[PDB]
This record gives C-alpha cells, structure tokens and sequence, in this order.
C-alpha cells in the first residue's frame, strides 16, 4: 500500500531579504520510493535543485531532502511541488517564512 | 555515550525495470557513513564520512563483494515473494531490510536487530532473544519455516554479536574526535500578531544534533495539549536540526508565557520567553 | 561489516 508524503518548506538559516540562504524541502512518510520533487519560484521550476540519496527511516518510510540556493526577496513566492502515485495531483505548499 | 550501527538495504523492482536497484547505506550512531548503490557507473561502497577515508581498499573490496552477492539475495528474495503473494508481473516491489547492533555506554551489546519488511509493511523479524522468529502474515509463514529448519538465526546471531560489535568498536575509535560530542540548541521566541487582540509566539530551537528533542509551552507551569502547534523535526541540511512550537496568545498577556527546551547536549533544559 | 544474508527469503 501507498504511504502518503509530508512536506515541509524551509530555510536553512533565518531569512532577511537579500540575504542569500539556503531553502529546503524536506519530504518524508512515502512510500513507494519513487517521488518526484521540483521547487518553484513565483510558480517557475528552479533549474538546478540539489537532491539528497534514497533514505529510510525505522518505520520503513522514505525521506528525501531537496534544497536549492536562493536570495529571499519582499515580493518572491517560493514552493515545493511533489508527484507521487498516493496522490493523484502534484502537491504545491508554500513557503512561509515565518513558519 | 551509548552507541549504534545499522544497515539499511533495499531492493525496487519497477513494472518494466529489467533488474531490482539494490542500494545499502550504513549508519554509526545513526550518521550515515558508508553506502553502495547497484545504480552507479561503477557500483561500490563508497564512504560517505570524512573519517572512512582511513580504510584501505582491502576493505572496500570485501564490502563491495557482499554487496553484490546481497544485490542476487535480493534478486532471488523479491522473486519468491510475488510467488507468496500471488502477485502478478508489472507491479512495482520494494524489499528492506535493517540489520545492525546497539551498545551501552560500557561498549558492550544491548541489542540485535535484524529485520525485513516488504512492501513497506513489516514481513519477518528476528526477537530480541536473537533465537526466534516473528512473522505475521500468512505468506510469510513459509520463510519462518524455511529459516528455522535451516539455523537461519545462529547466522545472523553470530554476526550480530560478533563482527557487529567488533567493527563498531573500530569504526567508534577511527573518528573518536567526528562523533564524541553533541551540538546543543539555540533557542528564542517570535512574534506574530495575527487576529484582533491574540498573537502567535513561537518558540525556535536551531541549530542541534542530534534530531531527538522536546519543546513545551507552559502558562506559568501548565502544560498545553490544548492546541499547541508544532511541525516535525526538520534537517537545516547542514547536519544539525530545527524545531518549533508555537500557541495562541492574548496581546499583552504574554509574559506568562515560558517555553522549555530538553536536548541531550544540553546541561540542563532551557527556560525562554518573549524578550522584546 | 555489512551483515551476508542466509537463505533467500
């Protein structure tokens, strides 16, 4: 049976704009392993989005890190975008700087 | 200190895929350290901590031996359970397995873990006793069978006390200044007004390994079940860890408001609140 | 040491 997939979007350190940073995609409790994951800024596929290796954890789920380089600015939306079969439509969340 | 190692192998077998991917990645004290994948130009282990370095191809060869013949045992494995299942071809198929030894802070063994889940859903297990064997599914009945008529059990017994222990050690000694210590928390709280008259504080926790650690709002000295929001333990990709907590809370009335942060690196736990 | 494996399941 399919596990259904958690995403969080995230900065690695505290976002001040115009400061470069580093923003996550952490995505976890799938399975089967295959997934896919793009980023998104302001509703645009980020070109070159680094991909952690095939991971599981003590409970058997799947868990892949994606992150990617990006200067936060007042007005830029960012978002995580993740196909996988649990799910019959991508799934977009938003980044939220405060959360 | 108590310490752990793992191995955590897995097979994928996809619809038209000719052969299974087998992918194996070991842990010491739950970091990743070495890994192979049969995906590769050239499939090997790999080390995978600075630390590892320290090993001569010898070594490499040997594992990278075992890794293939684990790549065929997967093979055969995930090939006898569409029969058990009476599963039909052009399916995708996933076969793990864990395997690995815990250690007390004296360095001696506490447990052995052997265990094999297909499709995600646990399938078979060695006990704890490291002698029997627990399997609920009727299909995996037969491997149960299989494995006791065979002393399956003193195999991975011996491994498991034996080489488990003994390597753990060694790896445990090769990078005794990487692993020793733990990078405790930094914390603090922020603000967010949000509906007439109530605010958002949220309690951070950043930069820590490793990953285990709780965070509590209390009202004074009460706890809140009461519609706390938290999210799940999150790598910064750096190799620490971030956390939060948050409650709703009246404008003003805020100062009442204290949350506490346990890490193991911590002395002891950490008071914070809302410092404007 | 990765573990050797048995037996196929």
């Amino acid at each position: 049976i399919q596990k259904t997939p958690q995403i969080q979007v995230y900065s690695r350190h505290p976002p001040e704009n115009g400061k470069p940073n580093i923003l996550n995609c952490y995505v976890t409790q799938f399975h089967p392993p295959h997934i896919e994951i793009q980023m998104l800024k302001n509703g645009k596929k980020i070109p070159k989005v680094e991909m952690s290796d095939m991971s599981f954890s003590k409970d058997w789920s799947f868990y892949i890190l994606a992150h990617t380089e990006f200067t936060p600015t007042e007005t830029d939306t960012y978002a995580c975008r993740v196909k996988h079969d649990s799910m019959a439509e991508p799934k977009t969340v938003y980044w939220d700087r405060d959360m | 200190g108590p310490h752990s190692m793992r191995y955590f192998e897995t097979a994928v077998s996809r619809p038209g895929l000719e052969e299974p991917r087998y992918i194996s990645v070991g842990y010491v004290d739950n970091k990743e350290f070495v890994r192979f994948d049969s995906d590769a130009e050239n499939p090997r282990y790999e080390p995978r901590a600075p630390w590892m370095e320290q090993e001569g191809p010898e070594y490499w060869e040997r594992e990278t031996q075992k890794a293939k013949g684990q790549e065929q045992w997967f093979r055969v494995s995930l090939r006898n359970l569409l029969g058990y299942y009476n599963q039909s071809a052009g399916g995708s198929h996933t076969l793990q397995q864990m395997s690995g030894c815990d250690l007390g802070s004296d360095w001696r063994l506490l447990r052995g873990y052997l265990q094999f889940a297909y499709e995600g859903r646990d399938y078979i297990a060695l006990n704890e006793d490291l002698k029997t064997w627990t399997a609920a599914d009727m299909a995996a009945q037969i491997t149960r069978r299989k494995w006791e008529q065979s002393g399956a059990a003193e195999h991975y017994k011996a491994y498991l006390e034996g080489e488990c222990v003994e390597w753990l050690h060694r790896y445990l000694k090769n990078g005794n200044a990487t692993l020793l210590r733990t990078d405790s928390p930094k914390a603090h709280v922020t603000h967010h007004p949000r509906s007439k008259g109530e605010v958002t504080l949220r309690c951070w926790a950043l930069g820590f390994y490793p990953a285990d650690i709780t965070l509590t709002w209390q009202l004074n000295g009460e706890e809140l079940t009461q519609d706390m929001e938290l999210v799940e333990t999150r790598p910064a990709g750096d190799g620490t860890f971030q956390k939060w907590a948050s409650v709703v809370v009246p404008l003003g009335k805020e100062q009442n408001y204290t949350c506490r942060v346990y890490h193991e690196g911590l002395p002891e736990p950490l008071t914070l609140r809302w410092e404007p | 040491k990765a573990p050797y494996d048995y037996a196929p399941i």
